[PDB]
RNA sequence: GGUCAAGAUAGUAAGGGUCCACGGUGGAUGCCCUGGCGCUGGAGCCGAUGAAGGACGCGAUUACCUGCGAAAAGCCCCGACGAGCUGGAGAUACGCUUUGACUCGGGGAUGUCCGAAUGGGGAAACCCACCUCGUAAGAGGUAUCCGCAAGGAUGGGAACUCAGGGAACUGAAACAUCUCAGUACCUGAAGGAGAAGAAAGAGAAUUCGAUUCCGUUAGUAGCGGCGAGCGAACCCGGAUCAGCCCAAUCAAGCCGAAGUGGCUGGAAAGCUACACCUCAGAAGGUGAGAGUCCUGUAGGCGAACGAGAGGUCGUUGUUCGUGAAACGAUGACUGAAUCCGCGCGGACCACCGCGCAAGGCUAAAUACUCCCAGUGACCGAUAGCGCAUAGUACCGUGAGGGAAAGGUGAAAAGAACCCCGGGAGGGGAGUGAAAGAGAACCUGAAACCGUGGACUUACAAGCAGUCAUGGCACCUUAUGCGUGUUAUGGCGUGCCUAUUGAAGCAUGAGCCGGCGACUUAGACCUGACGUGCGAGCUUAAGUUGAAAAACGGAGGCGGAGCGAAAGCGAGUCCGAAUAGGGCGGCAUUAGUACGUCGGGCUAGACUCGAAACCAGGUGAGCUAAGCAUGACCAGGUUGAAA
RNA sequence: GUAGGGGAGCGUUCAGUCCGCGGAGAAGCCAUACCGGAAGGAGUGGUGGAGCCGACUGAAGUGCGGAUGCCGGCAUGAGUAACGAUAAAAGAAGUGAGAAUCUUCUUCGCCGUAAGGACAAGGGUUCCUGGGGAAGGGUCGUCCGCCCAGGGAAAGUCGGGACCUAAGGUGAGGCCGAACGGCGCAGCCGAUGGACAGCAGGUCAAGAUUCCUGCACCGAUCAUGUGGAGUGAUGGAGGG
RNA sequence: UGAAACAUGAUUGCCCGUACCGCAAACCGACACAGGUGUCCGAGUGUCAAUGCACUAAGGCGCGCGAGAGAACCCUCGUU
RNA sequence: GCGACUGUUUACCAAAAUCACAGCACUCUGCCAACACGAACAGUGGACGUAUAGGGUGUGACGCCUGCCCGGUGCCGGAA
């Protein structure tokens, strides 16, 4: 008995096209194209998910370094000192207490610098 | 410049026809080889 | 492919005889047989009824006009008739004479 | 609040982008069959009484097809059928037929011209005749060979068979013996089959007993640049049987059981409530799925006609390649015995065995499959034959090559009629269930072209993505982990193949569809899983039955090794024994048949791709020339011999 | 994690079997934010019009982006290049649904040992009449060598055969040869040649030494005559 | 004793080919294609003559895309 | 410079110094001639020609000419 490709290869081929939209040109609509895009495409959502883990810690890093630096501060001095009176804090809060959270900065610094001397 | 193909009535019909065809042995191979094929073109006899 | 072909283009029935149809539309009714049409295996009743429209033709008349005439049928809905009953009748093969073969029902005979 | 000043940001889109909606293009996919394909079985020749195959004709209208032959879509006779018929073809008018048509079976008659063509010629289907009879119109005859006559032969046939002739590529990783292989092809003859056949045989048992076929022996004996590779037979089981003579019942057809009511539906066959048939539930048609409508099936009948010697030299055949070369087989030379004789037993000799050369026929089993029928873990429109038909269209001077082609509906009810236009095309209407079927008529994918809409885009640098955030938009697996779009950021060297290393300025490719490549066979090899019997395991060919399988011990594998072999044997071999290799015990252990799979070998062996090689044929209407025959060169200048 | 070996599975068809759906609608197709570890598979909505999902088992033509792969369709290049001789066109008039292009008219331009005329070979209805306009026409077309229908072609003297032979092709007997076959005298086929009786005019929309008018020629068979004894081959010579 | 030859009258007259294109848009070149195709006839004026050249007659056409522009550059040609 | 000359040649990148030629030269060949096509004692060309003919080979009008080497190869002849 014979077994043409019949439906399968129309199916494969949607599911990229699919996965395949918002894709400039060819990329969006001819499968080869489009299934191609999308292998560099994985290696770009793959590196991108640690990486993205990376950029995010640099932004809190920047945030709490100004923040420092807003009273006579360096980061470096600061989240030292918030090592060294063993204030155990995530720097992703702390950034967030940094921007939102003014006189609450201001505390943490003093015990910082309290804690270095 | 000229061709390959000037046709001729006579030459036509006394080198490719069916008394032709038939007078050789390989003539009578063809023809009924070709007939086999179902040929309505028999020979140039049947132009 | 022919229709009468797979029924032995063989008509059960005749031009003249009354028939009922079956299955349809017009489910039961009578007819006499106007046109039967074996190999096709197609037949006209008086039943039926069509308006069909034949178009401009200028001769035979200018502008076309319309009739009401009727479509034929297929033996298959087509019925013989029980003088009797008169209905869904199937048919037994007799003998009457005398070398003239005829046809019954469950109570003969049509 | 007006003026001026500094600073910031908005909107427009010529066009484009992403998404969305909506068509177009195209004809993938699903469904379907009106066409294939293979296997089994049946059937199997035609023709001088004109074959296959044609040419031209026959029609109320006739281009193609079909049927036919100037008696021309037909004619006579018989038989079945019994109401319709007037070919596909779908068109009018003409008609025919219950005194029996049409269709079917069975014979007959008529059958132009070409074609073995056959009165002679010819460029097939055309030209010109002579003779006999006729009033003419017509009819017959006029080839050649075997024959006294009567009579037979000629030509065609896909394969199947026999014969004369007989390649190469290939493999041996080169080639020449060799292998391809007596294969491809050419030719001759012949049949429904053919061939072969009634022993100077196999042979080793003082056995069998014509042949052909299958199983098996058996990849054993052997062949071989002993390399590649090549490879029997006797016996044993089956198929089917035969041995004779001469010279001193199917083919046309008929007949065949048993349901209705309501329900959905455009439509009942489906749902349902109760029914009956079955020797009949195989199938197909009917508005969607019918045991009980139809045609059928199980079954029963069934026709006038109808069919059932030796030797020598060069060589070769079998497994037979000069090898110890037997034997047959023939080309050339030689050409013995006929019974107290002849031929063979693989050189050769005796012995001892098997055999009757020089004369013929022979059914049966076997091979094939143009054709007919039945089936199918065969195809359904890029499949399947090349063809849903066509060897046609088209290409080719020729031989030869050679396509794509499918679908309205249940039924033509095929769209009268009004509207814009010459039309084409469309918008109504009307039919239908649906015109979301309208004749470019089933679905209608994708590339591809467009209209509209959302959000965006004119200081911007880009493998076109990713990932983060803001904007805007939307809310039928969907108000949150949202979806579409977007701005800004970070980040980021298409894919494949080929490689030491690919974004590579290295290969491939316009895009999308669809077709596209690791298989099959053998009862071979060797393994893994599994199974059934287990010191035991197993059939093959066939036979019978066959909507299934059973029988079939003939042979196969295990049983014991060792040597070169004879032979010996838990031993054996080398040798004179020793000392050892192989082996058995061993300190112990299982086989075999099936099946699925991982590998192997032989054959195309994963698919595609050569340049080349060989056979048979087709070409000098092109070009190179030959031959026979015709044709052709305004006008002018120069001024030889004699 | 490359070549590679191993493990478990996803999907496609055909098949056996069961669960079972379907005109209140099957497959196929279309959209989507659901599910599964992945091959994949479900929900619902729109399409369609008559068939099909699921489980288990069996057998495969069983999964494509590549092969300068094959078939087909549609894109790019692009509204680009080109419209096929630089012999050249104007105005009026007409027709038509529509005209630079078709039909009249009046001019202009080109060929004129041709770009005129008549034949042959080849082609095959392309000729003439009336009509048509899809496509063929390199634009346009109302037009055409395209489409439809109907008509048209006439021979004793032209040309070929009923006569001849050349090259060549044949060819009973004949000479040869594994077969098919290869030769080959006479005879026969074979025009490009030999032979041979008609010229002048007229006319259909379309024929012309054909038909028609006028006046000829050649062979053949019969008849009345002049008859009034020779006719003259399958061989001879001349001639051609 | 009807042999030829002849005059005249009668009478007879087979078979195919004849259209049209045929130096081309109708044949061979895939095409309504600047090619190829064999023989005949092919007027006049001027010119030593002529089938030569210019221009003409009879006849046949203006070759089946048009219109405008008046740059580079390209082709064929004039003058320098 | 090359060829003497008229001629010929690579269809579709070479027309010449190529090739042919008249001329000369070596040999071969006595007729069923050599030589050539050939299943082949066929038949055919050579040729219906006959050594002033025919084949093969080379040079290449014409003019003055064409030397030296016979060991190897070929060829002709010889014979113990
Ligand atoms: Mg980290
Ligand atoms: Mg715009
Ligand atoms: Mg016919
Ligand atoms: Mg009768
Ligand atoms: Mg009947
Ligand atoms: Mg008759
Ligand atoms: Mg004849
Ligand atoms: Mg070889
Ligand atoms: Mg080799
Ligand atoms: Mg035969
Ligand atoms: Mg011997
Ligand atoms: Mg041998
Ligand atoms: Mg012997
Ligand atoms: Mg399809
Ligand atoms: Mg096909
Ligand atoms: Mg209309
Ligand atoms: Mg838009
Ligand atoms: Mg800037
Ligand atoms: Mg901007
Ligand atoms: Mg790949
Ligand atoms: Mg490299
Ligand atoms: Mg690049
Ligand atoms: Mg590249
Ligand atoms: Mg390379
Ligand atoms: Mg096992
Ligand atoms: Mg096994
Ligand atoms: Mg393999
Ligand atoms: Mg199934
Ligand atoms: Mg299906
Ligand atoms: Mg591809
Ligand atoms: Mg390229
Ligand atoms: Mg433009
Ligand atoms: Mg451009
Ligand atoms: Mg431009
Ligand atoms: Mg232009
Ligand atoms: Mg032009
Ligand atoms: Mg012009
Ligand atoms: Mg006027
Ligand atoms: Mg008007
Ligand atoms: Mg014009
Ligand atoms: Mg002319
Ligand atoms: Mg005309
Ligand atoms: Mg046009
Ligand atoms: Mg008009
Ligand atoms: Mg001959
Ligand atoms: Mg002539
Ligand atoms: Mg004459
Ligand atoms: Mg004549
Ligand atoms: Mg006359
Ligand atoms: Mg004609
Ligand atoms: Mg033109
Ligand atoms: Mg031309
Ligand atoms: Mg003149
Ligand atoms: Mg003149
Ligand atoms: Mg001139
Ligand atoms: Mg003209
Ligand atoms: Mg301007
Ligand atoms: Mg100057
Ligand atoms: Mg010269
Ligand atoms: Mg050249
Ligand atoms: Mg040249």
């Amino acid at each position: 008995p014979r077994a043409k490709t019949g439906i399968v290869r129309r199916r494969r081929h949607k599911k990229v096209l699919k996965r395949a939209k918002g894709f400039w040109g060819s990329r969006s609509k001819q499968y080869r194209n489009a299934f191609q895009t999308l292998l560099n495409a994985a290696t770009y959502e793959y590196r991108d998910r640690r990486n993205k883990k990376r950029d995010f810690r640099r932004l809190w890093i920047q945030r709490i370094n100004a923040g420092a630096r807003l009273h006579g501060m360096n980061y470096s001095t600061f989240i030292n000192g918030l090592k060294r009176a063993n204030i155990d804090l995530n720097r992703k809060v702390l950034a967030d207490i940094a921007a939102r959270e003014p006189e609450a900065f201001k505390a943490l610094v003093d015990a910082s610098r309290n804690a270095r001397q | 410049m000229k061709r390959t193909y000037q046709p001729n009535n006579r030459k036509r019909a006394k080198t490719h026809g069916f008394r032709a065809r038939m007078k050789t042995k390989s003539g009578r191979n063809i023809l009924a080889r070709r007939r086999a094929k179902g040929r309505h073109q028999l020979t140039v006899s049947d132009e | 492919p022919s229709a009468g072909s797979h029924h032995n283009d063989k008509l059960h029935f005749k031009k003249g005889d009354t028939v009922i149809v079956l299955s349809g539309k017009h489910k039961g009714q009578t007819g006499k047989v106007l046109l039967a049409l074996p190999r096709d295996q197609k037949v006209v009743v008086e039943g039926v009824n069509v308006i069909t429209k034949n178009v401009k033709p200028s001769m035979t008349n200018p502008q076309g006009g319309q009739e009401q005439r009727e479509l034929a049928l297929h033996a298959s809905k087509v019925a013989l008739v029980d003088p009797e009953t008169g209905k869904a009748t199937r048919v037994r093969k007799q003998i009457v004479d005398g070398k003239k073969v005829r046809v019954a029902v469950a109570s003969g005979k049509t």
